[PDB]
């Protein structure tokens, strides 16, 4: 498991964003060159 | 479109200073206002409201009469007219209050209405005829008993006929609604 | 705003614009308004002289301030009650000018004399329109007569401001904001203007205008505000812990009877626990109140008839905390009316002459009587509404106590059950919640006339239906709770509260 | 069956010490599987549970927002299994769902550790992966 | 049926967020009718912003105008616990 | 920036003058009102 | 420490205050384990019991090890021979994304 | 209205604007921290 921290220091403002894992020939993922692994999330303000 | 200022001063002295206007209508550019002696008036408005004597629908005007804006129906008569140095009066004498007021009845007496010096061109009254006319609270002015009615863009008047104009028949039906209105706003009021 | 004064001569003039701009349902929730806040006024014991007035292109005066009549708060809503939308709808005008007018005829005195008492009465005016008026004068220049005529402004000496308040209400579907504002009053952070989404939550609308300057220590007295808390909403609620080692903390409830007296239950402290164990947190600050003596009942005794074979008995658990420092009373704290005492009058709109037993005739009837007591879920207070079984019922109410732990083959029931315990729970009226045990030391509160009285002090329940910390999931229908009925203890506390001046009959 | 139907899982950990004496405070990292989001109810008991809390800034969020829990345990026996359980719910309606995690350590050692992932498909959540020897290929695919 | 789909539960979590406040913005702008004109001017200024992001469905403006609107509504809460 | 206004005073004394400004795709705004005094013409003698 | 010593008849104990940020200067929200030992000489003996778990919020912190503990965890109950030795602290904060782990030390 | 800008009915201007305020007295009288009373004064800002 790898943990990507994705941070937010807006004061008043929470962010959609999205965030993807690109495909890599040396590791093994279900981000492959056809499908992609991707996700949508949101970040409170002053938060991670 | 508004007018645009000229102000000239020097560095060590701002006091000292002289500002000037321009308007491509007005010499000064400090466009139109009305003045009795030292009590001055707004006027950068219409005239009145002028309509074009294509709207002959008085049933839908009168009924539009009863809006919360009206503060006093009046059916008049002028008199005497008078020009003066930037306005003129109109001596009219009140026959009988239609709606409110604001002010007591009196009823028999002369009444002084005046209008921008101006506004001549766009519609003269004439002596001895009788009017009819509504308006607002802000056209009364000055101080009480000398309280002076002042002819506006939101003063209406129109021309009530004699006996025997309204027997043509373009006074025919205007006759008849002035008159039956006279009746519908001192019985009926406004049901707002 | 509006002082409310118990030597209060205040004159409240209603007027309520009738024309067609209104509304018939909105005209409905107008009068609700007004029904609402006739009461709230009547709830603190003001009598004012009420003016109605209906107008259209003519007012039409229902209840004028000269008569002795609109001082009855009843009265006046029954006249308000009966008036119908389509009463005056033919003349449907909006001649505002004439009802201010009437209104300035109302408050003009004969001749050049007016009656003694004009400077010290109060006088409030009160609009609902659509701020449209379209009959008539100006209606601003009534009110410079009205300024004129109670001298109001006039004076840099003497300003007297605070003798005239106006609110104007925008009702109706369509309403006109600039008509309105110039006609409310204009006062420095004093709401005067309502619109039309104002007519719901009337709690919020009432707590803005209303000043308790001279009635700050009313009892039984609740803001129900929307934006209130628990403690505006229970002034009286006191929380108690004592937390003292080996015994372990432990958590209780009181309510409020004066500025140095909580009263609660006497089970949940003991001989043994010190003052300096015990906390109290009234106004829900974190500050916990210093204590200086507990006072208990002489008559309890937990292990009275322990030689005997009952191993807990709860006769007289009732108890007087007294605190090192007063309370000053606020809108989050205020104490809770006892019986028998001239408050408990005030509060009942009874007359002075009114007997002690009068009053436990209206308070407890052999019925099911509808009560209330507080309870705690997650760190937050909340009300549970029960009923007191003191009907036929209420001898079915004694008989589940057969059925609680330690007491199942105790042969005598009247022993343990002494005509001190009010008895609640049950399915029979309605469903009727039991207490958890940190629910313990309440009051048991009645609703009558906008106030609030305690009638009870929470003791112990049959069933334990809160032993896993939580009240959660169903139980068996015949667990009951049981309440120490204050008419019992009420010489005892008449002797230790005659000191506070509670006014005892 | 009391008509509180919805697409849900339960998941159960279960840990023991094999040391010579129980392991003191150790800590549960745990990830949620992609939108999955817990029963927050479930873990109000866990948290006040005796030997056990849930640290209030992350326990009172909750809900969908939540994708990373921990979890402390005060104690755990090396005789017997100690075990707690919630359950999950989907809302993202996604195919090839990411697994979850769930990670044991304690706070004066991380290094020392043991990792476990879970599928509904997959026994120990690992996927699918197709190995000769010593070299080994990537195989989350369709077959053909 | 099928469930919900990425940002559509997320969006509407954040509209029910706003429509709780708006439902007590009445209330809020009442209440600081007996308070001083700072409250007064603040809330007003405030509540439009919450109004047009409801109805618009921007994130950004429901995202800033929900933190905005609760800053007021603690300020209005401190104000009404410390006038007592 | 500043915008000039051209206004004409009607009445002696200490007058009210208000103006209100809002921006375009943010909730930010501003009003001022202040107060300012209409002399009529003349000026001060000090004679004994 | 609110002191850098400990006088052995302060009933409250010795107060460490726990401070958190991230490496950027802004606070962090977590939840932090702390331990206290007793150095004595070259040899450290460590106290079980003196285990708390608080969360950092505001990016701060604060633990105290009272007199009881201390005199609780030591087997001798004379307060005179805790004089000539020294106390060390070793703490373990955790972020509330459980992401990353600092272990730190005030010794001596 | 339905335009992307604060209507002007709720636009709330500024008018308190005095050069000189906040001519208030108070007492040290706060428990003294080295000898020291720390006061603590919420105040309105002006416009
Ligand atoms: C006054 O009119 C009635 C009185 O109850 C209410 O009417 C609301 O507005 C329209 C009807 O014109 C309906 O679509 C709404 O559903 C009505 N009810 C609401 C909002 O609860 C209302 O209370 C008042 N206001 C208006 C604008 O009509
Ligand atoms: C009622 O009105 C009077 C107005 O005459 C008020 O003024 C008081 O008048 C009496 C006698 O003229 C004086 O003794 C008081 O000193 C006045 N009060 C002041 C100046 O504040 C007063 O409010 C009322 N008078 C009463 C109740 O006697
Ligand atoms: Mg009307």
């Amino acid at each position: 498991e790898i943990r990507a921290v994705l941070y937010n220091y807006r004061q008043n403002q929470e962010l959609k964003v999205r965030v993807e894992l690109l495909h890599n020939p040396a590791f093994c993922s279900l981000a492959t060159t056809k499908r992609r692994h991707q996700q949508t999330v949101t970040i409170p303000p002053k938060s991670s | 479109i508004q007018p645009g200022a000229v102000k000239v001063y020097a560095y060590y002295n701002l006091e000292e200073s002289c500002t000037r206007f321009y308007h491509p209508e007005k010499e000064d550019g400090k466009l139109n206002k009305l003045c009795r002696d030292e009590l001055c008036r707004c006027a950068e408005e219409n005239c009145f409201i002028q309509k074009s004597d294509d709207k002959v629908t008085l049933e839908e005007r009168l009924d539009k009469a009863c809006e919360p804006g009206v503060d006093y129906v009046y059916k008049t008569r002028l008199v005497k007219v008078q020009l003066s140095n930037d306005f003129d009066e109109y001596i009219m004498a009140i026959e009988q209050t239609i709606k409110s007021g604001s002010d007591e009845v009196q009823v028999g007496q002369q009444r002084t209405f005046i209008s921008p010096i101006k506004c001549r061109e766009a519609l003269k009254l004439e002596e001895k005829k009788h009017y009819l006319m509504w308006g607002l609270s802000s056209d009364f002015w000055g101080e009480k008993p000398n309280l002076s009615y002042i002819i506006g863009k939101d003063t209406w008047v129109e021309h009530w006929p004699e006996e025997d104009e309204c027997q043509d028949e373009e006074n025919q039906k205007q006759c008849q609604d002035l008159g039956a209105f006279t009746e519908s706003m001192v019985v009926f009021g406004c049901p707002n | 705003k509006i002082v409310l004064d118990p030597s209060g001569s205040m004159n409240i003039y209603l007027v309520l614009d009738g024309s067609g701009s209104i509304g018939a349902s909105n005209f409905t929730g107008a009068k609700k308004c007004l029904v609402n806040l006739i009461e709230k006024v009547a709830s603190y014991g003001v009598k004012p002289r009420y003016g109605l007035v209906t107008y259209a292109t003519y007012p039409k005066i229902w209840v004028k301030v000269s008569e002795a009549d609109s001082s009855n708060a009843d009265w006046v809503t029954k006249q308000l009650n009966e008036i119908n939308y389509e009463d005056h709808k033919l003349k449907s005008g909006t001649n505002t000018k004439k009802a201010l007018q009437a209104v300035y005829s109302m408050m003009s005195w004969p001749d050049d004399v007016p009656p003694e008492g004009w400077n010290r009465t109060r006088h409030v005016i009160i609009l609902m329109t659509d701020g449209l008026h379209n009959m008539g004068g100006d209606p601003i220049t009534v009110i410079d007569e009205i300024r004129d005529l109670l001298y109001i402004g006039k004076d840099r000496k003497n300003p007297r401001e605070d003798y005239l308040d106006v609110y104007v209400f925008g009702v109706g579907p369509l309403v006109n904001q600039v008509n309105i504002n110039a006609l409310a009053s204009k006062k420095d952070n004093e709401q005067h203007v309502f619109k039309v989404k104002d007519m719901e939550n009337l709690e919020d609308v009432f707590y803005q205008m209303i000043d308790e300057s001279q009635s700050l220590s009313l009892c039984g007295m609740v803001w129900e505000h929307r934006k209130g808390t628990d403690y505006h909403k229970q002034p009286w609620q006191a929380k108690i812990s004592v937390i003292r080692p080996s015994k372990g903390h432990e958590s209780c409830m009181g309510a409020v009877v004066s500025e140095y007296f909580v009263l609660t239950a006497a089970h949940c402290f003991t001989v043994d626990d010190k003052e300096h164990s015990i906390k109290v947190s009234v106004g829900g600050e974190k500050r916990d109140l210093e204590i200086e003596v507990v006072l208990f009942h002489p008559n309890y005794n937990i292990n009275g008839k322990k030689e005997a074979g009952i191993p807990e008995f709860y006769d007289y658990d009732v108890a007087l905390i007294k605190l090192k420092n007063k309370l000053k009373y606020g809108q989050t704290i205020r104490p809770i009316c006892l019986p028998c005492t001239e408050g408990t009058t005030r509060a009942l709109r009874l007359p002075p002459t009114t007997t002690c037993q009068q009053q436990k005739e209206e308070l407890l009837p052999a019925q099911d009587i509808k009560a209330l007591f507080v309870s705690e879920e997650e760190k937050k207070l909340t009300r549970k509404e029960v009923y007191i079984k003191n009907g036929d019922k209420k001898g079915s109410c004694e008989r589940d106590a057969q059925y609680a732990p330690g007491y199942d083959k105790v042969k005598d029931i009247s022993e343990v059950v002494t005509p001190r315990f009010l008895c609640t729970g049950g399915v029979s009226p309605y469903a009727d919640p039991n207490t958890c045990r940190g629910d313990a030391g309440g009051p048991l509160i009645v609703h009558k006339r906008s106030r609030f009285i305690q009638v009870g002090v929470i003791s112990w329940g049959v069933v334990d239906v809160c032993k896993n910390q939580k009240r959660q999931k169903q139980v068996p229908a015949h667990a009951r709770d049981f309440h120490i009925n204050l008419f019992q203890v009420l010489p005892w506390l008449k002797e230790k509260l005659q000191d506070e001046d509670l006014g005892f009959l | 069956r009391p008509q509180d139907a919805k697409n849900t899982m339960i998941l159960e950990i279960c840990t023991r010490y094999r040391g010579d004496q129980d392991a003191t405070m150790s800590i549960l990292d745990i990830s949620m599987m992609t939108g999955f989001a817990p029963d927050t109810d479930d873990l109000k008991q866990l948290a006040n549970g005796v030997d056990r809390y849930i640290s209030k800034y992350e326990l009172d969020k909750a809900f969908s927002d939540r994708n990373t829990l921990i979890i402390y345990l005060d104690k755990v026996s090396h005789s017997e299994d100690d075990c707690l359980a919630f359950k999950v719910h989907q809302y993202f309606n996604v195919e090839l769902i990411q697994p979850g995690a769930v990670k044991v350590y304690a706070y004066y050692n991380l290094e020392e550790s043991c990792t476990r992932f879970y599928h509904p498909e997959k026994e120990d959540g690992k996927l699918n992966k197709l190995c000769r020897d010593e070299l080994c290929r990537c195989a989350e695919e369709n077959c053909f | 049926t099928s469930l919900p789909t990425s940002n559509e539960y997320q969006n509407e979590k954040l509209a029910n967020e706003l429509k709780s406040l708006l439902d007590e913005l009445n209330v809020n702008e009442l209440a600081t009718g007996s308070l001083n004109t700072y409250y007064k001017r603040t809330i007003k200024i405030s509540g439009q912003k919450a109004m047009y992001a409801l109805k618009s469905k921007d994130f950004k403006k429901m995202s800033e105008a929900k933190y905005q609107l609760q800053k007021i509504y603690n300020e209005i809460d401190e104000a009404l616990k410390s006038k007592y | 920036l500043s915008v000039p206004y051209v206004i004409v005073p009607l009445k002696t004394g200490l007058q009210e003058v208000e103006v209100k400004a809002a921006v375009y795709h943010h909730f930010i705004s501003d009003g001022v009102r202040k107060s300012l005094k209409v002399v009529p013409e003349g000026i001060r003698m000090n004679k004994t | 420490p609110t002191e850098k010593f400990y006088y052995i008849y302060n009933e409250k104990g010795l107060e460490v205050t726990i401070t958190a940020r991230f490496l950027y200067g802004k606070k962090v929200e977590g939840t932090a384990f702390v331990i206290f030992g007793i150095q004595d000489g070259e040899q450290r003996i460590s106290l079980p019991e003196s285990l708390k778990r608080i969360p950092i919020e505001d990016g701060s912190g604060e633990v105290v090890l009272s007199r009881k503990v201390l005199l609780d965890g030591v087997q001798n109950p004379r307060a005179e021979d805790l004089v000539g030795k020294s106390l060390y602290v070793s703490a373990t904060v955790i972020l509330h994304s459980g992401s990353d782990m600092v272990q730190a030390e005030r010794s001596g | 209205l339905d335009e992307d800008i604060i209507a002007e009915e709720n636009i709330v201007s500024r008018s308190e604007f005095p050069e000189s305020w906040l001519w208030n007295v108070e007492d040290l009288k706060e428990p003294p921290k080295n000898g020291i009373s720390t006061k603590l004064m919420n105040i309105f800002l002006k416009d």
